[PDB]
């Protein structure tokens, strides 16, 4: 259907680098080639087309090229907010095709996280639940390790976390981790701690606390 | 403003048929094509078929020629698709785009699944001495025990969105999704602002404004 090879499928940069990824048509697409970027949460926005025009608003950072069957696209002066997801398409022939995609993420320096701890609400425990949240939020790199402890003993198989996508703005990542327990096992127990190791930190940084109020 | 405005039901049986719309507005409906595409999250987008607001023609990609039948209604401005016999592989983010694919909607999520819809209980993370940094304080609200996904969650109606994370949902055991989504504020103006998260699961017609008190 002809379909377009774009590569690479992941790329690290950081601001003001130069950034290039290209697309290989199967057959030919003389100059019918267009460049999306998908910011998270977000829809598809038309960045090129023609293979080399820029879309009204789109910044002179964005770039196209190529003829044929080799496109490229090029951002120059990598910007934080131009992380994304690109896809180029093909649109010469039926039916459109779009490349694979390529997920642009930004290096930057490293970057602690502020740890914060949220005991259950009075409404979950009347609900017969209670449900414990540790806040990690804006560090780099995106790995870090969660470790619940309940009276300092080392919990494991009852909470789940997810990670942020990369922030736009300062790049960073925030992870939120779920301790949930029957509002029995949580009343069972006093010191409710969420233990968290990043590269930013030295040794591990714990935040706690009792049941007061 | 060109503006295209899809919606739909989220949650519907495998063996089903449903039907997405897309209200377009600000221009011509008759004087541009309309396209369709489909995105499974983390991958690739796909071109499912195009529709004339103005004649009827339709060009659909081989792909889903059988799997989707677009329609238009030129009195309300809006263009319908409607996908049968429905499988998991049909659960994804559907889009509808101008001829010129320069504008896009939002996209509607549609999950199949033979499991009964739930709706989430809103509980507040309330700002406490344990939520404070450099003269920040963190608060939110967790959404949990719901199914499917989407559930839509903003902040004093959309006008608090700095300092902002929604976290992408977690799938416990029970099968059901439960997310949290945090604001970080201003510790000295906690007496004097109000905190209200709005939360939204259309398939269960959940619709809850929870204020986030601080803990007393």
């Amino acid at each position: 259907e002809l379909v377009m090879t774009q590569t690479p499928k992941f790329m690290s940069t950081t601001v003001g680098d130069r950034v290039s990824i290209t697309c290989k048509a199967s057959q030919n697409v003389g100059t019918p080639v267009a460049w999306y970027q998908q910011k998270p949460g977000q829809s598809p926005k038309l960045l090129i087309y023609s293979a080399s025009n820029r879309y009204t608003g789109v910044p002179d950072r964005f770039t196209g090229s190529g003829s044929g069957t080799d496109f490229t696209l090029t951002i120059s002066n990598m910007q934080s907010e131009d992380l994304a997801d690109y896809f180029c398409q093909q649109y010469s022939s039926y039916p459109l095709t779009f490349g694979g995609g390529t997920k642009v993420e930004i290096k930057r320096t490293v970057a602690a996280p502020s740890v914060f701890i949220f005991p259950p609400s009075d409404e979950q425990l009347k609900s017969g639940t209670a449900s414990v949240v540790c806040l990690l939020n804006n560090f780099y790199p995106r790995e870090a390790k969660v470790q619940w402890k309940v009276d300092n003993a080392l919990q494991s198989g009852n909470s789940q976390e997810s990670v942020t996508e990369q922030d736009s703005k300062d790049s960073t990542y925030s992870l939120s981790s779920t301790l949930t327990l029957s509002k029995a096992d949580y009343e069972k127990h006093k010191v409710y701690a969420c233990e968290v190791t990043h590269q930013g930190l030295s040794s591990p940084v714990t935040k706690s606390f009792n049941r007061g109020e | 403003q060109v503006q295209l405005l899809e919606s739909g039901a989220e949650l519907v049986k495998p063996g089903a048929s449903v039907k997405l719309s897309c209200k377009a507005s600000g221009y011509t409906f008759t004087s541009y094509w309309m396209h369709w595409v489909k995105q499974r999250p983390g991958r690739g987008l796909e071109w499912i078929g195009m529709i004339d607001p103005n004649s009827g023609g339709t060009k659909y990609n081989e792909k889903f020629k059988s799997k989707a039948t677009l329609t238009v209604d030129k009195p309300s401005n809006t263009a319908y698709m409607q996908l049968s016999s429905l499988t998991s592989e049909d659960s994804a983010v559907y889009y509808c785009t101008r001829r010129d694919m320069d504008y896009w909607g939002a996209g509607t999520t549609v999950t199949v699944s033979s499991a009964s819809t739930k709706g989430p209980s809103v509980f507040p993370l309330a700002p406490s001495s344990k939520s404070t940094s450099g003269g920040t304080a963190a608060l939110g609200c967790l959404v949990k025990d719901y199914f499917p996904e989407p559930v839509t969650v903003s902040w004093n109606s959309g006008a608090l969105t700095s300092g902002v994370h929604t976290f992408p949902a977690v799938l416990q055991s029970s099968g059901l999704y439960s997310l949290s989504s945090v604001v970080t504020v201003p510790s000295s103006s906690l007496g004097t602002q109000t905190y209200i998260c709005n939360v939204n699961h259309k398939p269960s017609n959940t619709k809850v404004d929870k204020k986030v008190e601080p803990k007393s």
